[PDB]
């Protein structure tokens, strides 16, 4: 294991599992979809300001939740994720959120590693949270289908409010 | 401004916000405790699983329904459900929106006072309210006028109800419903050679019954095609990757919601207590009665039991009177539709029972008011 | 700061460091008295010889086991065995870094006490710890949920393990294993002439099972082909110089794997073993168990091996399960891996069983803890 | 003019004629393929051994139990037990006397079906029928009411019977009984250093816990005894010379009649599962068969058994009712004496299902008639 979890990551799982009454102005600075990253020393898990969605332009600027949130992953190094999925199923309209681990091949040992064995140290602390996606390969992410087959299998209809 | 709408059903918890048509959140109401000791160190092992993760991880867990027939039988559990379906599924605080619980008629009153005493105690909710999950199937229906026949999964009630007046005298309550049919189910599996002992297994027997089971026109005349050829057999496809091949079984088990004789109860089917009740209604009300049979819960979701409802009525009723069996095609939430559409109501925003209103009062309010 | 990991398996002892990749110590455990009189004066004769020293030797020693198929057998020769890897091979001291221990499931309860009151008064070590081999092997997997295929030396032993909880009421043992494998070649190598009766001789019979034995996908086309011609037969290099030519022994021996009926053992083999157990377990997790087999252990480093596990499990397993068997190449010392990878955890360093815990317990510490 | 009875049971056949006290025939339901070749030429070897002979040959044999839990697993040798105990053992022809056979209820229908037409077809019996093992068990106790715990060699299950109308919607089944306690043991029992793997060997093991196995009055207390001194330890004359010392061994694996989370099982204990099958009675006989536990089955003949039934019922049932645990000094074979006196009845005599009744009803006119 080793690395541990910040207070800035817990306030913003926090944040984002527990919704409140709030301002027409202000929700629209909510998060959307985060992820997370280590330091110079690695021993923190991180966000990092810099890639992120908010929930405030989503169906305005970016188009696509999910297709532009695929290209915001880097390739070239191992990321967390936490994906606030909308889709419809053929029973109801659910509203979940998904921790997706972003692992490549292409990245190194020392990125790979440190990222899965920590992995129960994060999880663990997001209390509540059910969707997990595991995915390795860019391909296995970039699809549209896959998301609606670890969320509800062939039960969902409907994916981030277009259909299959 | 929005009201939550919460119907903590026996077998499913159907949550969501007022004024929409779907609720969001659904899955089912059971806790699994870790039955192995978990030599693996780390992970995120918990102590507790709710919901979908307990349906995923059914293979290591010891399912079990805090509801049984419609009283709460376990409250930490059930608390932790509310808490789970607050926090982690809907990520909303009790504390702004108001929430709208719902039950069973000819309930006992500490439950309600247990519900109404974790909601204003351990929540802190500005204002709730305690509804009758048939009252609110019927006003899903959008009329006001017809008999109700709520069916879940641990009780089954009827309640006639007249244009804006119910009768409380002639409300019925049965406690065979869908659990009692997924246990009879499990009995009569094992003459085919499948063991169902553990509580786990079970819910493949529940899926079983909820994909494959359906109730006959008539008993007997099905029983004769099912002796008579394979042509009724049907294979399912189990998730350990055998198959089984069940006969008879697919109308058996569905025909003890009208002959409780198969489990051993010695209550008249669901297809006589209707009749029973609306012959102890008043005797003007009957005609409008006869011809208003709203059903609704998922364990009227059969293909056929329509029919059979029909049948059975029409056989009891007199000739002259005409029977209609409303069959909606949502009535599987109906209940909450209802308490969606009841929610978003100008008139009922005033009888909330609210903490002003409950300090002086106690956790007896809701008797008087509701 | 550092803690070592000593995996004393019944064939060899993978001992190490903890936080690194690869064993730095690797010999077998056999302890050998000098045989002959030894008319030579001087030149530092010895009462034993461990590991290299004796393999090399092993011309007037007689080498034997101190491990039978887990149980540790003779404890004088053990503990010389773990002095000597503590102090003649890593050259470090006990009393400084904590020590992690391995051992087989189904393991009586005398052989860990030993192990814990050698561990605690002759070297007295800070803190330790008992493990089991499988979970560890899982560990090096870096998975959670599979069944683990473990066969060393002397014990071959099951155990499903799902997301963190492990079944303790399917774990099978089984008592066949290399050292098996090796006699039975030994008995079937006589019919061709070479006769290997001597301890230190069955060492070269261990190596050409080690470097010349493989699995067959199927036993009768390989016996059919064994039958006609010699393309089958390879000759191997002994050590004083002459060469032999084996044929149908390269996967004769191996078979036992899955035949035990050849050295006499009633037990189903290795590839019935699994389904049985699995079989005993949840209905639920079988479809998780199905396509997640880890192999570890030295035995399970045949050519082809894999295929013919996978090819058993698909024909016993039902046929829209998907059957896999995660053959990685360092399952050697997976084991040693696991324990490696499990002692850099953090969570892990709360639960060793140090002296102060172990004073007023006495021995019988381990059962509870572990 | 007399009648057969034959409770073929799931470890012991108790075969024998209408009308006296004990079964003549006993012995154990296996049969034993030869294991090794055989180079001695002559001597009568044959293709298989039933029962004694079997016993005796044990060595050399792989002996295995054709009924598992109470299902017949393999039809060839259960009719070649069925001729053996016919022929070779009583000595008589199945042709004169009717046959009375015997099973557990929650049985699947091939297994009666198979059950009546090899009855009909093989031997072709004049008349023959179907009884049930626990309500025979009840009627050898001279009284008709009370629930009965039948618990034999595969399967335990209670059936609550009143002044002779059962109640059907009460049976429970619980596939723990005494071949599980016996794989219980064998795995608790490698912790002393005695492995027992195969299943001749098997035979062993379950002979020591039919004599030297007890259940306590409570888990706690006598395990604390266990923990401290020896007082408890007692020693075994093993057939091949050897002698063990069995500890806690004695009262743990019995334990798992109360306790199904040992061997994995889910299931509530014996004492859970009759309180909870009363419960499920109806509420006017709960007093009557509360005070009315009859027991039967080879697995209820541990000293002490009795007491922790009752002080668990007392336990778990209100204070005011009296718990009575009838314990027969021979509850053995208390099914075969129900059956010896059922047979006689004259009133019975009349509902054996006929060669005659049977030709154009087929094979299934034992659910119908049963
Ligand atoms: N398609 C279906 N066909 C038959 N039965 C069903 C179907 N879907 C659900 N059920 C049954 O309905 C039950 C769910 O009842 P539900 O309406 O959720 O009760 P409540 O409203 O009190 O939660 C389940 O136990 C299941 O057995
Ligand atoms: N390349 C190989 N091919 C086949 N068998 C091998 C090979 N290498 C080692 N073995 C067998 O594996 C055994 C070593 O088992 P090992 O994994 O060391 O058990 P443990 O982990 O209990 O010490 C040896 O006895 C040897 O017969
Ligand atoms: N004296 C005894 N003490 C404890 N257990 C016994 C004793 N005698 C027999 N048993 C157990 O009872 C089992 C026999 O069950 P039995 O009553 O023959 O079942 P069935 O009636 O179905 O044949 C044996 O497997 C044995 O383990
Ligand atoms: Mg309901
Ligand atoms: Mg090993
Ligand atoms: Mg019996």
């Amino acid at each position: 294991d080793g690395v541990a979890v910040s207070d800035g990551v817990i306030k913003v799982f926090n944040d984002m599992k527990v919704r409140k009454s709030s301002t027409p102005e202000e929700v629209k600075k909510r998060k959307k979809a985060v992820l997370f990253c280590l330091s110079e020393d690695k021993k923190n898990i991180i966000l990092e300001e810099g890639k992120e969605i908010l929930v405030g332009d989503v169906g305005q600027t970016v188009d696509d939740p999910y297709a532009t949130f695929v290209k915001m992953l880097p390739d070239k190094d191992c990321r967390y994720a936490l994906y606030d999925a909308t889709y419809e199923t053929k029973e109801s309209k659910k509203e979940d959120l998904v921790f997706i681990f972003w692992a490549p091949e292409s990245a190194p040992l020392k990125s790979k590693m440190i990222y899965a064995s920590s992995k129960d140290a994060i999880k663990k602390k997001l209390t509540g949270i059910k969707h997990e996606l595991q995915a390795n390969c860019y391909e296995e992410v970039k699809d549209r289908c896959t998301l609606a087959e670890k969320l509800g299998g062939s039960a969902v209809i409907s994916l981030e409010g277009k259909p299959l | 401004t929005t009201a939550l709408v919460c119907d903590n059903g026996s077998g499913l918890v159907k949550a969501g916000f007022a004024g929409d048509d779907a609720p969001r959140a659904v899955f089912p109401s059971i806790v699994g405790r870790p039955r192995h000791q978990g030599v693996m160190v780390g992970m995120g092992q918990k102590d507790s699983y709710v919901g979908d993760e307990a349906q995923s991880k059914r293979g290591i867990l010891t399912l079990k329904y805090p509801i049984e027939h419609g009283i709460i039988t376990n409250w930490d559990d059930m608390e932790k459900i509310w808490h789970h379906t607050f926090y982690n599924e809907l990520r909303v605080a009790p504390e702004e929106h108001p929430t709208l619980l719902t039950e069973a008629p000819l309930n006992p009153k500490a439950n309600r006072e247990k519900m109404t005493q974790i909601m204003f105690e351990t929540f802190n909710v500005p204002a709730m309210y305690v509804a009758i999950q048939a009252v609110l199937s019927l006003y899903a229906s959008g009329r006001t006028t017809g008999i109700v026949l709520d069916s879940g999964d641990g009780v089954t009630h009827n309640v006639p109800i007249y244009e804006g007046y119910a009768l409380p005298h002639a409300i019925m309550r049965l406690d065979l419903a869908g659990r009692d049919l997924t246990d009879y189910l499990m009995k009569i599996l094992t003459e085919r050679g499948y063991s169902f002992v553990t509580t786990a297994e079970r819910e493949i027997v529940r899926d079983i019954k909820e994909k494959l089971c359906y109730v006959a026109l008539d008993f007997e005349n099905e029983m004769a095609t099912a002796a008579s050829s394979s042509s009724l057999e049907k294979s399912y496809e189990l998730p350990d990757g055998q198959v089984i091949t069940i006969g008879n079984e697919r109308f058996r088990c569905p025909e003890t919601l009208f002959q409780p004789s198969f489990i051993g109860m010695e209550s008249a089917g669901i297809h006589e207590t209707t009749y029973n009740s609306i012959m102890k209604c008043d005797i003007d009300i009957r005609k409008d009665l006869y011809a208003n049979n709203v059903m609704s819960g998922g364990t009227t979701m059969y293909p056929g039991i329509a029919d059979r409802m029909q049948k059975e009525i029409t056989a009891l009723a007199p000739s002259t009177m005409k029977i209609k069996i409303i069959a909606p095609p949502e009535r599987k939430y109906s209940v909450w539709i209802g308490g969606s559409i009841l929610a978003s109501l100008s008139t009922f925003q005033q009888m909330w029972i609210t903490k002003q209103e409950y300090d002086e009062a106690g956790p007896s309010i809701v008797h008087r008011k509701c």
